[PDB]
């Protein structure tokens, strides 16, 4: 419950970083590498940016811990304030030995970023981010929460990226047992 | 289910 929580937080924050690194919502001159993750890793060295994104995750921490959130979406905005790009994570076993379930959330959404990075174009300078937090069916000073307009959810012909991985296309891998 | 979000934008730089 609260480990899922955690762990799910965690990710989601790292996740947000690497969203703005790859798609250049900042400068890359604030990303840094990050050597705590066993898995490669920038994220914001911007201190009120991090305390921004903590904030928020740390407002959605509550409500991963009850499943009450359907999902997370981190909108990438033009300063039009349009959404221009929609990562949305839907919210719905392995060993530590290699990686971290955290590490394993990462190394697969790496993987997915990677993708990315090369199937998008640029997008335009100025852009900005907000996150949507879209809570099932049935706390921080001077950081309150408004429920979003419907500019900044829909979009003018939204087209699906499936961001199909590397090894997906290359090799496809199973496993056999005996009885 | 809102959607919801931060009243406040995400900081400049």
């Amino acid at each position: 419950g609260q480990v899922v929580a955690d762990v799910l937080c965690e990710f989601l924050e790292v996740a947000v970083h690497l969203i703005l690194y790859v798609r250049e919502v900042y400068p890359v001159g604030i990303f840094q590498k990050r050597k705590k993750y066993n898995v490669p890793v920038q994220m914001s060295c911007h201190p009120e940016l991090n305390q921004y994104i903590q904030d928020t995750l740390h407002c959605v921490k509550p409500l991963l811990e009850k499943n009450d959130v359907e999902k997370v979406v981190v909108v990438i905005l033009d300063k039009e304030h349009r959404p221009v790009e929609k990562f949305v994570f839907e919210i719905t076993i392995s060993s530590d030995s290699l990686l971290s379930h955290v590490e394993q959330l990462l190394a697969a959404f790496i993987l997915k970023i990677s993708v990315c990075d090369a199937v998008l174009d640029h997008n335009p300078p100025g852009c900005t981010f907000t996150v949507l937090v879209h809570t099932r069916e049935a706390v921080i000073k001077d950081f309150p929460w408004i429920l979003a307009d419907e500019q900044d959810v829909h979009m003018h012909d939204p087209r699906l990226i499936p961001l199909k991985t590397m090894t997906s296309d290359i090799l496809k891998m199973q496993l056999y047992v005996e009885e | 289910s809102g959607p919801w979000k931060p009243a406040k934008p995400a900081p400049s730089v």
